[PDB]
């Protein structure tokens, strides 16, 4: 049976790399052409690639046994022994990290449920600073299932060691480059997105991350190749592969307007034929529909502006 | 009774080759992404190779790149591991594993490969 | 039947998204000691794929909102945020056939929320600020597009007015009762979940919310009728309705073991036949399979 | 062009009744949940009634409960509003609206209802 896509507008979709709505749909040839994104990676056959999870609630999150200690001149230190987010054992394997672990860099503020023996809020949510890396002293080994975070504190918070789900509060010094997965060493990765025919560029699904920035109020963009809804859709459907790519149309259902055609390559990324040098944004209220299977060398109609 | 059964291991010279195969029964084989794992005596079970449900984006542990090829034949419910240019470091029990969803949750019993030097 | 049969996504509950709090599904259970006919407004879908109540498409919308934020310092309270609500994609919120903007919380207590706030303090341009928002169970008026949150502060936080997305940090004094949608007045609602045959009880998909508690206590459970993936599946698929319910089997795929049969009623809730006194939990690693259309009065095998 | 066209309004005595219809063209009607809205002169557009794709779970503004019935016939691409026990406060332009997904994003041009007192 023929591949089909869910009948859902991009503006109603979930981003696959930060847990927020999709706000933007664009191409930008000035950005890195062949990103090494490890989340939002799915084959059209519905095989999950890299660290891609099924649920949007797993994206840029983790789960762990937390061990806490106080250390003078740092504060409260969390050592997180990672587990998969459903609680099933994390075993180093065919990917960089537990499913959904962040695939970008900077200093991530994370939130976990903490329990204290102290008076007041026995149960509260604590913000920790986690350096994603690569950094000389990051010493993060999510591949090995060990990561570290801290929060400044004058004295021990008297936290109880136990199970945590960590979610992202904000990003400081975001860089779209893979974190320190294995304390400097190589790990198994989803390959760089691509390749592209000449004249083809990555279609980007964009969201904006809660950030800390001392000086600049501009929203911080992060892109993914497909919305999370497309990941779950291919995962469940197990469609048959019949060529190297699907020719898609991006159509407004109400007017019938055909905004552009594009190629969803089997490896789970969308190319448009675009010759401009700067960003071109698209309305987020159309629908992607499958037109047919096409070979790798299929030549798309160029998109205007 | 979803089941995987490897065959094709044995004793082979360094620089030699052999092909492991793995037959899926009691499952929809085309819905399982497949992987090869090995456990060398005294080491942790480690990743060797992976392939998607339809036979796409093969991926390899660094130590076997160029020498090992994963492939599948869904019509025959079979996944293959071509092991070439064998080294002593390749001596291990080799397991095929199936991933219907997010995890390798179906495993073969395993088969011994011994590379003599 | 010339019509395409209903199917469900091949996804284990433990890999699904909760429909009423933005977290994984951790639990699957029945518990006859809980309210049998909840007025949940999120996670409400017709098998025909029509979204009911305030149910959004994306899990990223669940228990979140979007607004134009106006900040001020108020004597007796602290920093106050006046949120003029907008739908979470930026389209205009107009009071209509539902209680609130899509995804707006459908429960009570004091919700700790997080928003991006620009400050006029030098060296502190962008930060995240936490506010407390009283949801209810009792003036918020989300139906009218107006809600307020606050933080105890000695003086103005020097915040710049602008667009926000608010996400839930924690719940204090959680009560699974619909909030004050309209200053005490009625609003349109998804109807109460039910009805149930004699001996039938609601299947619950469970998650646990980040909480503030002075008394320690256990994880804070919140249930939904269907995981978010089932909502988007019916929304996209627009299946034809051929009877009042679908008989489902919950089966372990590896072992083939049938764990139970259940009825998914057209209004988007699942019933099991269970007469025990306490809760009964189920493994979260099975798959729901559609067997057939059955009548309202189909009698399930007990568990 | 996705289009909705209302008919059936007019001038009617208090306590009387009429039935509005709305015809869809250029869409798959059975994929749209439908609603009726109205705008009384000097007032905001308000919700009157909603029904699902398949004609399930009708819902009503409190002011019209028991008196108005929404129904549809997908084989005729038509949605209906039966308006009974009419009151002066029911005087308005009545609009048909379709919801493909989350929003009422297609609208009829509207039909006038005048209840005489
Ligand atoms: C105390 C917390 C609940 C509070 C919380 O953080 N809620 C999450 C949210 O609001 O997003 C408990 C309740 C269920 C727990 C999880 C489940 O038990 C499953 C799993 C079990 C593993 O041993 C540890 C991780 C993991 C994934 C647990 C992490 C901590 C959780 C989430
Ligand atoms: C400054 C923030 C981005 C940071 C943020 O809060 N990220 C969300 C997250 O991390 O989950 C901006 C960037 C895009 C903005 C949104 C978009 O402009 C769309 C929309 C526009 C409406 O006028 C107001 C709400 C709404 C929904 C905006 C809320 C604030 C957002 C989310
Ligand atoms: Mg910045």
């Amino acid at each position: 049976r023929m591949v089909d896509l869910p009948v859902i507008q991009p503006r109603l979709c979930t981003h696959a790399r930060w847990p927020a709505p999709v706000y933007g749909l664009l191409v930008d040839p000035s950005l890195p052409s062949n990103p090494q994104w490890q989340n939002g990676r799915v084959h059209v056959d519905g095989t999950l690639l890299g660290t891609t999870p099924i649920s949007g609630s797993w994206v840029s999150c983790f789960a762990a046994e937390a061990a806490y200690k106080f250390q003078s001149g740092t504060g409260e230190v969390a050592t997180f022994t990672l587990i998969e987010q459903d609680g099933s054992a994390y075993v180093p394997g065919d990917r960089a990290a537990p499913l959904g672990y962040p695939d970008f860099s900077g200093q991530l503020e994370i939130e976990v449920q903490t329990e204290t023996t102290k008076t007041g809020d026995k149960l509260k949510v604590t913000t920790f600073e986690m350096i994603l890396g690569p950094t000389t002293n990051a010493d993060q080994a999510p591949y090995q299932g060990r990561v570290f975070a801290s929060v400044t504190a004058a004295a021990s918070l008297d936290l109880v060691d136990g199970r945590v789900r960590a979610v992202p509060r904000s990003i400081y010094g975001f860089q779209d480059t893979i974190p320190e997965y294995n304390d400097g060493l190589l790990v198994p990765l989803a390959p760089p997105i691509g390749p592209f025919l000449p004249g083809e560029v990555l279609l980007r699904f964009r969201t904006y991350m809660r950030q800390i920035d001392t000086a600049d109020a501009a929203a911080e963009a992060i892109d993914c190749a497909l919305p999370q809804e497309f990941v779950s859709w291919f995962a469940s459907n197990a469609f048959t592969v019949q060529s190297e790519a699907l020719l898609l149309r991006y159509r407004n259902t109400l007017t019938g307007q055909l905004l552009f055609e594009c190629k969803l390559y089997n490896e789970g990324y969308i190319a448009l034929s675009y010759s401009g040098s700067g960003p071109l944004t698209f309305p987020t209220d159309g629908i992607f529909e499958v037109v047919s299977w096409v070979p790798r060398l299929y030549q798309l109609a160029s998109v205007g502006s | 009774q979803v089941q995987l059964q490897e065959s094709g291991g044995g004793l082979v010279e360094a620089g030699g080759s052999l092909r492991l195969s793995c037959l899926g029964s009691g499952l929809t084989f085309s819905r399982y992404a497949m992987g090869w794992f090995r456990q060398a005596p005294g080491k942790e079970r480690e990743f060797v190779a992976s392939i998607t449900r339809s036979g796409g984006s093969p991926n390899y542990a660094d130590s076997v790149k160029g020498r090992f090829t994963i492939s599948r034949d869904n019509a025959k419910n079979t996944v293959y591991l071509q092991m070439s240019s064998l080294k002593p470091e390749d001596t291990a029990v080799y397991y095929c594993a199936g991933r219907g969803s997010v995890y390798y949750d179906v495993w073969g019993q395993g088969t011994q490969v011994t590379v003599s030097s």
